[PDB]
């Protein structure tokens, strides 16, 4: 349960900080889907089965699919990204770090000041979530839908071909 | 010596056999494709590497080990040797947590059924990592209309599931198998049975649904420039996804090792082969359909159909259940 | 918890715009017309609105674990139900003119009018999410409606990427507060604490991750920026959207958090809130010095009048009337932004100069005037009523600095409102009912604005009447 | 056995990874995915502070995360693809016309 | 138990396994074989930009598979929800079967010119 | 646009000019060198501007050919694709020249009849039925009517067999592959008639002037009427398998459809004629060879 946790979540750390140090955008693309995966795999060793199991249906399945679409669309060759590389500069990337750097440290010192007695890693099956989804939740559900099917008519007005 | 380490060893060791089974009649559906589409079209097939041809897949084995194997320089390395890898390992752990026999299971998962549907996930991964790292707008062009295939029919095979998840209650492989014990689930889940048939032929990447023997003629086929043992990769894991795809359809919707008198093995492998023939004869017989038929049964016709068969069947379940 | 039938009539609003968000959507499948699919929109709206008096005959009722029915509901309802009719009546002459397709326009009005009215009705960290994303949603949808012009497209990218990072940010602090307390119901944040260490450090960053979300909602220093160029850039009713409803729905669901939560009178988010509001007026007053445009303006003032509406939210836990004091301002908000962006969308329609309009458009002209007057704090409008609410409130609870913040603001608010005011009568070298319908809805508005200047005892009383679940 | 505050500190750096990506990126496709960076870190984040709680509010607020992930997503993508057609650069510092 | 943790090395063990196997067929591949050089070899086979109506395809799938993630968690606990949870999705499915006749009506599925 | 149509527009001179060197012997033998290769395959590049494409910035640009993995030849087609749409396409065609008119020059008239086989190979005696008729004309022979009819039963099985490995094509085209096996078994039965009458299964080269080369051999009629007996139940089945599946026809129905103007001012004969219901056939309109004692 540890070590399965520990691992993930450091080639997770890894894996974005490689997509976003880099060029091609489909190498950033798999590295990102690594990533997915291992945030799946911190899910499955806390306990949460339907979380992971979504993150690879959909999250690392349909919406990143769609990222591969679009970067097939365009047919990034490496034009006005790699022949200058700005965002590697230290002028140029240096402050924001530092500003997510102390941002980080912020957050953690906040986050370290507060109870803890562990996760035990007991399992919450699907159906549970299924119970809780359509118990006391069923406005969010309704709703949620709601806004899938605002973002799919606003999607289709904008990204046509005409 | 203690009987849990004997008792793991036997589980592992059972694990190793089945999975080295898998791919061995993944090889063998090879040249049971050869063997059964020369049965199928009144020849004989190959029959001469070997007594009866059962030597043929073994010449194969060893052409493609020893053709050179060539990545092109124009090519992306890392994404042309990944691309054959996902489409062998994604259907080979989709087939990891099927129950062949009581005892002999190598994952029995809460969530099952579910990996198999991110495994097919990767599987679309698998032919557009393949498509894109060629450099190629043909095989580009025609990964992408494979591709756009896989995943409109991807989008109602999860709902098409859903109609035995519903009459199981679960997502467990073993609560499927035994919801089975009365009446099979072909019988009151037909229309996840058509509806799930269809998607799983689409996306394994069959006919009447394979991309490159759609169009040869535009010489579009992302596998154009696949050539040694990747292109064996590409061929074994296909059929592996139909040993697969197969052995899904029997531990679904035809109670899995569920018999009356042969040993549940047996059962279950018979119905696998049933279904491994029925795919011969869809091969062999469906002429392939053109390519907006194609998107419009995919969203118009089988996701409704999905949608009102989940709706029918919580509405009957609930029903009975006074 | 179950839905009961006095549940279901609880849910009344946002159940009739679901269903009119349907009837518009097949309706536009049937046939894509024009004038078919903006009257179904008025007509849903309108029966949304008739469903408040029924909902206000029913009564206040705690319905989901998630949501919460009382007249304060009711009235952020009706106040964001009017500001959607205004804004598909205003709409419709400008989309006259518009050679892509029309009827998509009203669908996300109405999608955006129900994410509104569920912030309006928001009781749960799971409503305010989703009610804001479905404010949040089809607001790109509009801004961006025109997407062959650039300013549209270049507004909508901006508004796009600035909302989902801001989106991210609020959910961030929700899983803090949801680490920190337990619980996501609004009156459980900071309960499983007393006797002194109310102050959690990580409720408190989870808090402050929330603040910087809705800080960017209500245009707030320093997630301010925005503003101007997504006003701007985007279409006149959707401009007038943006500024009223959106406004008005998050700002609502903001004073029923601080209000609910036993968190909410924490001295440091008091001092960071005060903070803020004082750097929000002052700034967002001096960027509207020298503004040659109306939208960035408008934007400007919206900044400058959402730091008084946050003074007026400081004092919500010792004085007893900033309740009354932020739904009359709301009031006077909502009719004058009406007024204002009406005004403009009403010279910048049919899709293809404020100085010298009276010698054209004499009642537009006089309509402008009358509103400008409006936004800032003069008296015989109801703008004025609402800094002198705004101004009592911060006076009863000594907050010294908002006042001086708010005076020098007002100020400054009046040299360039009647800047733009004397530039209306200077000297500068249709044919349908609709144009009449908007011009008719700008006129009750300024009529409305000057009739409760004049007389605003039953808006007083109105406003009093809508009381919370204490 | 595993410490809520690990799990939260993990959630940080992929929020905080992916504010960088959003602020040093001038590609607006590599915005986009610092915003996916963000977003499902915070998606992480409710997750492991539901199952400190042995809660399903966290798979909820998760499920509704991912939501408007796709919704999102499906927004900027969208937007991208016209500045690409109508355009032909995906540099963003150049989509700066409005000013003042 | 002893059950779970020998089904959990099984499995751990057929991933590593197939992993291998693959692994080690694609180097027995590159490894073997003699090799060769030509002009042409390298150029590629063209035998001697696109409409976007796949992303549109694809961004449909996205939404009605997240639709479809929402069906498959009420899947699961149909009898244990009641009536009242199939007349809730029975709205979500009435919500969805009307988005996706607004789509066919409009031509957004229909890829023909 | 006056370009060349059968060969590369690096050639020098017209071959079917009288004082043209026919054959390749005259030439030097064909040198491939590195710059001869380098120039042969920058003269096949496609650029739109000579070809009277005239290219918007979206209009994909696509190349079938000049390789075709199908029966009916090699050639190269390019095309302009709005999306998915054939906005202009102008065929490639003289990949397959084998200059068979200056070929005619060279021969005399017996011996050419194996390069009239080879026109169509198709056809075989039904490319070698005109030609044959054309010199009796000029020499003045009238063939009796056993001859005729000797040759209208080699025609008639020569076009069975066309007809036959047409529909296995379309078929195997659409993507029903078995047919095309049992149609070539059938061809396989037709070719064993052929061989025992002629000699050859494809190209017999068997007509003659003013006749046939030999008498018939003893038995055909044993062969034709074990194919006779043998081809409609395998038609009725073909039909049942694969010409009424209604995926097949929403493949083929409507598409690339022309009416009578389309099809006659653009020189369309055969069944792409016959199927807007003009009823011309040269079999009937014009009799040749004793078509009219048939019914
Ligand atoms: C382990 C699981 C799998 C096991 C193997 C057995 C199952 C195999 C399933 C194969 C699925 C193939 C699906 C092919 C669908 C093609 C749909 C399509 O696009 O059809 C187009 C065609 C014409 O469409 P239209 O729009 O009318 O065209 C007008 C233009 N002139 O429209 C038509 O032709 C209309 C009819 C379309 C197809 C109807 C459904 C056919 C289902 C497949 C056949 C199943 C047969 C039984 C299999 C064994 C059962 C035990
Ligand atoms: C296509 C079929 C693939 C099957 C892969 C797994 C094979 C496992 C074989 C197990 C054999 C023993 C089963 C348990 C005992 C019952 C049967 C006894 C007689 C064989």
């Amino acid at each position: 349960m540890e070590f399965a946790f520990y691992i993930c979540g450091l080639i997770a750390i890894l894996a974005t900080l490689r997509v976003i140090t880099h060029t091609n955008p489909v190498h950033a693309l798999l590295y990102l889907i690594i990533s997915l995966l291992a945030i799946s795999g911190v899910f499955f060793s806390l306990g949460a089965y339907f979380a992971g199991a979504l993150e690879i249906i959909v999250y690392a399945g349909a919406i990143m699919v769609l990222f591969v679409f679009v970067v097939m669309m365009l047919n990034l060759g490496g034009s006005e990204i790699e022949q200058e590389r700005q965002w590697l500069k230290p002028q140029v990337w240096i402050g924001p770090a530092i500003l997510s750097a102390i941002m980080l440290v912020v957050i953690v010192y906040a986050i370290l000041g507060v109870n803890d007695q562990g996760i035990d890693g007991t399992p919450i099956s699907a159906k549970a979530v299924g119970i809780t989804l359509f118990g006391p939740y069923v406005l969010a559900v309704e709703l949620a839908s709601m806004l899938l099917l605002a973002g799919l008519v606003v999607a289709f007005h904008v990204g046509r071909e005409e | 010596i203690s009987p849990e380490l004997i008792e793991i060893l036997l589980t592992i060791l059972k694990a190793v056999v089945i999975l080295l089974v898998v791919v061995t009649c993944g090889a063998f559906m090879s040249f049971g494709e050869r063997r059964l589409l020369g049965l199928f079209q009144n020849r004989y097939g190959p029959n001469r590497v070997g007594w009866g041809g059962s030597l043929q897949l073994v010449a194969d084995m060893i052409k493609m080990f020893f053709k050179e194997d060539w990545i092109p320089k124009f090519s992306d390395r890392v994404i042309f040797t990944l691309a054959p890898m996902i489409a062998f390992t994604s259907l080979l752990l989709a087939f990891a947590i099927v129950p062949v026999s009581p005892g002999w299971v190598v994952a029995d998962l809460n969530i099952g059924i579910l990996f198999f549907l991110m495994m097919a996930g990767l599987a679309v991964y698998a032919v557009l990592f393949a498509g894109w790292s060629s450099n190629n707008k043909y095989s580009l062009l025609g990964a992408m209309r494979a591709s756009a295939q896989t995943l409109s029919y991807e989008v109602f095979l999860g709902l098409s599931l859903m109609g035995v998840v519903a009459q199981a209650g679960s997502f467990n492989m073993t609560d499927i198998v035994n919801s089975q014990a009365h009446v099979w689930n072909v019988i009151p889940q037909f229309f996840g049975f058509i509806t799930f048939a269809i998607a799983g032929v689409a996306v394994c990447h069959r006919h009447p649904f394979d991309q490159p023997e759609a169009e040869q003629e535009l010489a579009d086929g992302y596998h154009i420039e696949y050539s040694g043992m990747k292109f064996g990769l590409f061929f074994v894991g296909e059929y592996i996804g139909i040993v697969t795809i197969s052995a899904l359809m029997v531990t679904l919707f035809f109670g899995g090792w569920q018999g009356p008198l042969l040993p549940p093995f047996i059962w279950f492998a018979l119905k696998t082969a049933f279904f491994m023939m029925m795919f011969i004869l869809i091969r062999a017989s469906l002429p392939r359909p053109r390519y907006d038929q194609v998107m419009s049964f995919g969203w118009k016709i089988c996701l409704p159909l999905t949608l009102i068969n989940l709706l029918v069947t919580a509405a009957v379940i609930l029903w009975q259940a006074q | 918890m179950t839905i009961t039938p006095q549940n279901l009539i609880a849910l009344l609003p946002l159940l009739i715009v679901g269903l009119t968000v349907v009837v518009v959507m097949l309706s536009i499948a049937w046939r894509r017309n024009h004038f078919l699919n903006a009257t179904l929109s008025v007509i849903g709206l309108n029966a949304a609105l008739v469903s408040l008096w029924f909902v206000g005959q029913a009564g206040a009722m705690d319905v989901t674990p998630l949501m919460r029915v009382d007249g304060f509901a009711m009235l952020y309802t009706g106040l964001v139900l009017l500001a959607s009719l205004a804004t598909c009546t205003f709409a419709y002459p400008w989309l006259e003119g518009y050679n892509d397709n029309k009827d998509e326009f009203y669908l996300l009005v109405l999608i955006a009018a129900l994410g509104g009215i569920l912030l309006a009705n928001a009781n749960h960290l799971a409503s305010l999410f989703l009610g804001i994303e479905l404010i949040s949603l089809p607001l790109f949808g509009l801004v961006g409606y025109a997407f062959r012009q650039k300013r549209s497209l270049e507004a909508s990218i901006k508004y796009t990427i600035l909302s989902a990072a801001a989106s991210s940010f609020l959910l961030f602090g929700m899983a803090l507060v949801y680490a920190q307390s337990g619980d996501l119901s609004f009156v459980a944040l900071g309960k499983n604490l007393g006797d002194g260490m109310l102050n959690e450090p990580l409720l408190l960053a989870g808090f402050g991750l929330m603040i910087v979300g809705l800080g960017f909602k209500l245009s707030l220093v320093p997630f301010h920026l925005w503003t101007p160029d997504v006003y701007q850039g985007a279409p006149a009713p959707v401009s007038t959207f943006l500024a009223t409803a959106s406004k008005i729905a998050i700002f609502g669901v903001v004073m029923r958090l601080f209000l609910y939560a036993p968190v909410g009178d924490s001295e440091a988010i008091r001092v960071v809130l005060a903070i803020i509001a004082f750097a929000s007026i002052i700034f967002g007053n001096l960027m509207a010095l020298s503004q040659t445009n109306i939208k960035r303006l408008l934007g400007y003032s919206s900044i400058s009048h959402l730091g008084y509406l946050l003074v007026a939210l400081i004092a919500l836990q010792t004085g007893e009337m900033s309740m009354e004091a932020v739904g009359v301002y709301l009031a006077g908000y909502l009719f004058s932004s009406l007024g204002a962006f009406g005004v403009v969308s009403l010279m910048s329609s049919p899709y293809r100069s404020y100085r010298g309009l009276f010698w054209h458009r004499p009642i537009l002209a006089a309509v402008m005037t009358v509103m400008m007057l409006s936004l800032a704090g003069i008296p015989m409008t109801l703008g004025f009523i609402g800094k002198f609410y705004v101004l009592a409130v911060g006076v009863q609870a000594h907050l010294w600095w908002l006042v001086g913040a708010v005076v020098v603001g007002s100020a400054i608010g009046l040299y360039y409102y009647l800047r733009v005011a004397v530039s209306l009568y200077l000297h500068a070298p249709p044919s349908n009912w609709q144009y009449s319908a908007g011009g008719i809805v700008v006129l009750i508005s300024a009529l409305l604005v000057l009739v409760l200047g004049v007389w605003p005892q039953p808006l007083i009383s109105i406003v009093r009447l809508a009381m919370p679940l204490m | 056995m595993i410490p809520l505050q690990h799990g939260l500190i993990l959630a940080a750096i992929l929020f905080v990874l992916g504010l960088t990506g959003l602020v040093i990126r001038r590609n607006l496709l590599f915005m986009l995915i610092g915003l996916e960076i963000m977003i499902n870190a915070s998606a992480l984040a409710f997750v492991v502070a539901g199952s400190y709680w042995g809660q399903t509010d966290g798979q909820v607020m998760y499920i509704l995360a991912i939501s408007l992930a796709a919704a999102e997503a499906s927004i900027g993508l969208a937007l991208l693809l016209q500045l690409h057609r109508r355009r032909q650069n995906l540099n963003i510092d150049s989509v700066s016309e409005m000013r003042g | 138990s002893t059950e779970v943790i020998a089904h959990h090395w099984a499995f751990a063990i057929f991933l590593i396994v197939a992993i291998g196997l693959c692994c080690l067929m694609l180097v027995g591949g590159w490894f073997l074989g003699g090799r060769a050089r030509a002009r042409s070899k390298n150029v590629p086979f063209e035998s001697g930009r696109l409409s976007a109506k796949f992303y549109l395809v694809a961004m449909f799938f996205v939404i009605f598979d997240v639709e479809a993630l929402y069906l498959f968690a009420w899947s699961t606990s149909i009898r244990e929800s009641g009536w009242v949870g199939f007349v809730e999705a029975a709205i979500f499915i009435f919500v969805l079967l009307a988005g996706l006749v607004y789509l066919v009506r409009i031509g957004a599925l229909d890829w023909t010119p | 646009n006056l370009r060349r149509i059968m060969m590369p527009q690096t050639w020098k001179g017209h071959p079917l000019r009288k004082d043209y060197p026919a054959r390749a012997t005259e030439f030097s033998p064909f040198e491939l060198t590195k710059a001869k290769q380098d120039l042969e395959m920058e003269a096949l590049t496609f650029k739109p501007e000579e070809w009277g494409m005239k290219r918007n910035e979206d209009f994909m640009f696509l190349n079938l050919g000049p390789n075709h993995p199908s029966a009916h030849g090699a050639f190269r087609i390019v095309l302009q694709l709005d999306g998915e749409e054939i906005v202009d396409c102008v065929p490639d065609i003289g990949y397959h020249h084998r200059g068979a008119e200056k070929m005619g020059e060279r021969q005399s008239w017996h011996s050419y009849i194996p390069y009239t086989d080879r026109i169509e190979y198709l056809g075989g005696c039904v490319n070698e039925m005109p030609y044959v008729l054309a010199v009796e004309k000029l020499a003045g022979i009238t063939v009796p009517d056993r001859v005729n009819v000797i040759r209208v039963m080699l025609s008639e099985l020569f076009r069975i067999n066309s007809h036959l490995l047409y529909i296995s094509t379309f078929i195997q085209d659409v993507g029903a592959m078995t047919p095309v096996f049992f149609a070539f078994t059938d061809r396989q039965k037709i070719y064993d008639l052929v061989e025992a009458i002629t000699g050859f299964r494809m190209h017999p080269a068997w007509f003659r002037i003013g006749g046939v080369a030999h008498d018939l051999p003893r038995g055909w009629d044993r062969l034709l009427r074990e194919f006779l007996d043998w081809m409609p139940k395998r038609l009725a089945s073909y039909e049942k398998a694969a010409l009424q599946n209604t995926i097949l026809k929403g493949r083929s129905q409507g598409v690339a459809a022309y009416g009578a103007k389309e099809a006659l001012e653009w020189g369309t004969t055969g069944a792409g004629l016959r199927a807007t219901g003009i009823d011309f056939d040269v079999r009937k309109a014009r009799p040749y060879s004793g078509y009219e004692n048939f019914d």
